[PDB]
């Protein structure tokens, strides 16, 4: 495929 | 052909750290190709013009009228 992503997503806030 | 063709609106602000990756922003809406491992989603911008990949958790998919 096109795109290839290598690293762990981020997370979301606490707030919301 | 792997594609749903769900869209799906930003939660919060997101930005890439390959070039291969899509901006998100709080209130923007994008359409998610199809989901990836690595919990990374191919979505594209508004345009239908841009695609990349994006955070499964900092959106949230929308339906007509389900939950």
């Amino acid at each position: 495929g096109k795109f290839i992503p290598s690293r762990p997503a981020p997370k979301p806030p606490s707030s919301a | 052909m792997a594609i749903v063709n769900q869209r799906a609106v930003a939660l919060y602000d997101f930005e890439p750290e390959n070039d291969n990756e899509l901006r998100l922003a709080e209130g923007d809406i994008v359409f998610i190709s199809y989901k990836h491992g690595q919990g990374w989603l191919v979505a594209e911008n508004e345009s239908g013009s841009k695609t990349g990949l994006v955070p499964e958790e900092f959106v949230s998919y929308i339906q007509p009228e389900l939950e």
